[PDB]
């Protein structure tokens, strides 16, 4: 376990390290492409089918 | 608009126009019954009118119903916009209440008699296409203009 993995037995414990993230969000990255759906909605609805 | 041109009575037998083309004979109408009752073709003759246009006024007669970019980038107000959507859907429920009755009803009546018992208060299928068009074009433009104010601005 000390060589295939880490988990070095120091002072009387196997020690874990950081296993987390930041979770960023923009939610206006879709604002280019959600506009592409809305233009497509009025596209097919206005065309003589 | 209308314009006329007097003719003599001394030449009532002799011809008054030589008629070398079709442009003032059968075009723009045959003369109306309430105007030939006094006039055409006694004592005068009618005449044709068109519209010449210089390019300079033609270009500005085209564009006088448009606005600035302020009108193109409004977001009306979300309180009344939700209130308007709350309004229209509410009677649209009631239009659907009446729509279930009439479509199911269909008395076998050879439908011109359906088309005489509907003048009155009867209105399924007519408001139902109408309010959907209003709920469509309001919600799409209110979304799509709010889309651009984030992509463009900052």
């Amino acid at each position: 376990y000390a060589k295939k993995r880490g988990w070095v037995l120091g002072p009387n414990n196997y020690y874990s390290f950081a296993s987390q993230q930041q979770k960023p969000e923009d939610t206006t990255i879709p604002s280019t492409e959600l506009a592409k759906q809305v233009i497509e909605y009025a596209r097919q609805l206005e065309m003589i089918v | 608009i209308d314009a006329f041109r007097l003719i003599n009575a001394n030449m009532m037998v002799l011809g008054h126009e030589p008629r070398q083309t079709t442009s003032n004979l059968g075009h723009l109408n045959k003369p109306s019954i309430q105007a030939l009752i006094h006039g055409l073709n006694r004592h005068y003759y009618s005449i044709t009118i068109n519209y010449r246009k210089n390019e300079l006024e033609q270009k500005m007669l085209l564009n006088l119903h448009k606005k600035s970019w302020m009108e193109g980038l409004t977001l009306q107000d979300y309180s009344e916009h939700c209130k308007h959507n709350e309004s229209v859907v509410k009677e649209m429920l009631e239009l659907a209440k009446n729509y279930n009755k009439a479509v199911e009803e269909e008395d076998k009546m050879t439908p011109e008699q359906l088309a005489i018992k509907n003048v009155g208060k009867q209105d399924p299928k007519r408001h139902l296409e109408e309010h959907v068009d209003v709920l469509m074009t309001s919600n799409i433009v209110q979304c799509l203009a709010a889309m651009l104010d984030t992509v463009v601005f900052k």
